[PDB]
């Protein structure tokens, strides 16, 4: 879903085809891919990268995932 | 290993539910060559 009001940006300091800009990547999201096995390479592939953006929208977005942190 | 007590454990299955590469080498993406 993306009808209004996504909070979840995108962006996410993430490019749709070269991964996340691990540069521009927020460190939150850098514990939660170290914790998770995703290396900076992995993030920086394609397909890799792509379905741990898809990984964070499924929970609801970057907030949700920080909360697992705490949650789980 | 899926045993981690947070979302980290929730990547691990959503990259191998698809065909990920692991963190090694034979990926798609490249690395930046230099050039003289």
């Amino acid at each position: 879903g993306h009808m209004s009001g996504f909070k979840h940006v995108s962006h996410v300091g993430w490019d749709p085809q070269n991964g996340f800009d691990v540069n521009n990547l927020d460190p939150d999201l850098r514990s939660l891919f170290s914790r998770a096995g995703i290396s900076e390479a992995q993030l920086t592939d394609a397909e890799t990268s792509k379905l741990i953006y898809d990984f964070i929208e499924d929970q609801g977005g970057l907030e949700a995932v920080r909360q697992e942190m705490r949650r789980q | 290993g899926h045993m981690l007590p947070d979302v980290a454990q929730r990547l691990m299955q959503h990259l191998a539910e698809h065909g990920i590469q692991p963190a090694r080498n034979m990926a798609e993406h490249i690395p930046p060559a230099p050039n003289w």
